[PDB]
RNA sequence: CGGCACCUUACGAGAAAUCAAAGUCUUUGGGUUCUGGGGGGAGUAUGGUCGCAAGGCUGAAACUUAAAGGAAUUGACGGAAGGGCACCACCAGGAGUGGAGCCUGCGGCUUAAUUUGACUCAACACGGGGAAACUCACCAGGUCCAGACACAAUAAGGAUUGACAGAUUGAGAGCUCUUUCUUGAUUUUGUGGGUGGUGGUGCAUGGCCGUUCUUAGUUGGUGGAGUGAUUUGUCUGCUUAAUUGCGAUAACGAACGAGACCUUAACCUACUAAAUAGUGCUGCUAGCAUUUGCUGGUAUAGUCACUUCUUAGAGGGACUAUCGAUUUCAAGUCGAUGGAAGUUUGAGGCAAUAACAGGUCUGUGAUGCCCUUAGACGUUCUGGGCCGCACGCGCGCUACACUGACGGAGCCAGCGAGUAUAAGCCUUGGCCGAGAGGUCUGGGAAAUCUUGUGAAACUCCGUCGUGCUGGGGAUAGAGCAUUGUAAUUGUUGCUCUUCAACGAGGAAUUCCUAGUAAGCGCAAGUCAUCAGCUUGCGUUGAUUACGUCCCUGCCCUUUGUACACACCG
């Protein structure tokens, strides 16, 4: 998150912005590229055929 | 909160004394002469030539450079 | 068969609440009586009629008004009910505060002014507000323009500024007055326009902060309910620090907040190195026993070794791990064992949806408007005040003694800060001085020097002996130094003397659950000087729960509402 303040000078008073612009943190290239409670579980990597008991020869 | 109130009569700014013309009282032009530097112009080396004193009482002061005399 | 009713559903009705009739009503017609036509005026006036009367029945108008009203929704509130959490609530306790003196803040009183904001929590050692000058806004006085710029006036035959000497003044302010010199178109007067204000308005604002609340609360997508505003999800129960989880479930799956996260503390003989850290060895060297030993000093060349401690970067380690009980066998909880660590591992930082007439325009060259703007509410100089004292209150510091005072001796921390041609930083060591302090050199812009900050409680040995005593140290006298231009209304420090209440504190009331409370000091901030104050740090180190809703505050649910500017209605 990055802020920015500025006051607006109008004719009856001032005028307060604020902007606040949060990052998406996957393009963070410095400091960490998730939430810290993001959790990514990989995919399942099973389901293969498993053949009964040969020997491969290289 | 409060409104000040003078005891004291209201005061004037010094005016500066003006003189019509003194560079005409510091000199005695001669006919067919020259000139007579009758004031006894300052010798200081700051102020030389043409810087006066003023022939006041029991003294004399040139204002550029306060300085007295006798 | 008839009744008095009731339960479920809604085909159906209704604005809804609800209704087996309040259904069979825009798909409008079974029969029939009575009544209403916005709110008031008003069931009033008048007439009639009945009545013993009270009064009943019948019953207007003038005028006035934009709503009044019905049912329901969300919220707010309640001197309504039911749950929950919390040492800013209680229980068991500890230390207290309130009783004394003093420090300091507030009110009051006083004052020339005793500047001012704040008034329950969330005003009162707070504005980093420990004010000699400055600060300073107050008071009594004195200067300056630092009034830009377009004009107009004046103006070189000089628009104006500085000024010796005397008077004047608190002043060696030419401030002003006598005084004639000097300077030269920057500038003097009026107009506009400015500008500057610790002047007013925080109830006109920004920003910041505090508070509700660091409690646990908030929100949408799809689905369900409702004509709708809305509602469910977001809940009976159990559990947790927690809307956090289990679970129940017209909801399902999510987001913010919580938690995760970040900083810090505790472990690492496992890595990486260290002459700004330490150690063992080794040189050289001292003292004592002589046993070859034990304590030291020295070594930025012994041109040694190492990382145990020390420093800090990369990691590892804890996830309630394993085992017993209880539990919906779930979330969890309670016991053990292992462990450095098993209370969210300890402590903090950050911290949601809206909002407050919360506090500040006395932090801002942040600000709108109002006031003032040359005899200034601008700025500066001098002196005083903010300290002023019959009083009430709050934050604290010393004490009331022997678990102690003195007197010697022992002698252990951690967090930090530190300068130059200054306007003087931290300051050792030597020498003077009873002290405070003075003087001469050196080190340190710093893990190097101050500094092992050799701090205080604390421990040992003596005196004192229950006595307002050698407890306590106000109040006051005299003297000696320090800072500062300046110490008077004692800045502060030191010496001698003076020896006050107080002999454990009423009604009340605060903080707190483990390296915590309580003592005990030390550093940094303010700071030329001054710390009974804060922000931190370490030393010594407990008693008692580890529970509850009895008091108090807040949150939730139900409930009532004629409130919604929301009960300060
Ligand atoms: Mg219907
Ligand atoms: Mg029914
Ligand atoms: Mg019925
Ligand atoms: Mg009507
Ligand atoms: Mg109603
Ligand atoms: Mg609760
Ligand atoms: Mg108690
Ligand atoms: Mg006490
Ligand atoms: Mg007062
Ligand atoms: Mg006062
Ligand atoms: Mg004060
Ligand atoms: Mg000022
Ligand atoms: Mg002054
Ligand atoms: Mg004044
Ligand atoms: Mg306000
Ligand atoms: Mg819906
Ligand atoms: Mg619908
Ligand atoms: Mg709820
Ligand atoms: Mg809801
Ligand atoms: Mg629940
Ligand atoms: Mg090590
Ligand atoms: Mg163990
Ligand atoms: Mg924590
Ligand atoms: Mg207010
Ligand atoms: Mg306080
Ligand atoms: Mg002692
Ligand atoms: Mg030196
Ligand atoms: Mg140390
Ligand atoms: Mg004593
Ligand atoms: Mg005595
Ligand atoms: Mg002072
Ligand atoms: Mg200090
Ligand atoms: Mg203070
Ligand atoms: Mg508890
Ligand atoms: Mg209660
Ligand atoms: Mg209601
Ligand atoms: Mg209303
Ligand atoms: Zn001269």
């Amino acid at each position: 998150i990055d802020i920015a303040i500025r006051h607006v000078l109008m004719r009856q008073g001032v005028l307060g912005i604020k902007v606040k612009i949060m990052k998406d943190p996957a393009a963070n290239r410095f400091g960490p590229r998730a939430l810290p409670d993001a959790v990514k579980i990989a995919e399942a990597k099973d389901e293969d055929e498993v053949i009964p008991a040969p020997t491969v020869k290289s | 909160r409060k409104k000040k109130v003078y005891t004291t009569p209201k005061k004037i700014k010094h005016k500066h004394r003006k003189h019509k013309l003194a560079v005409l009282t510091y000199y005695k032009v001669d006919n067919e002469g020259n000139v007579e530097r009758l004031r006894r112009e300052c010798p200081a080396p700051t102020c030389g030539a043409g810087i006066f004193m003023a022939n006041m009482k029991d003294r004399q002061y040139c204002g550029k450079c306060h300085l007295t005399l006798k």
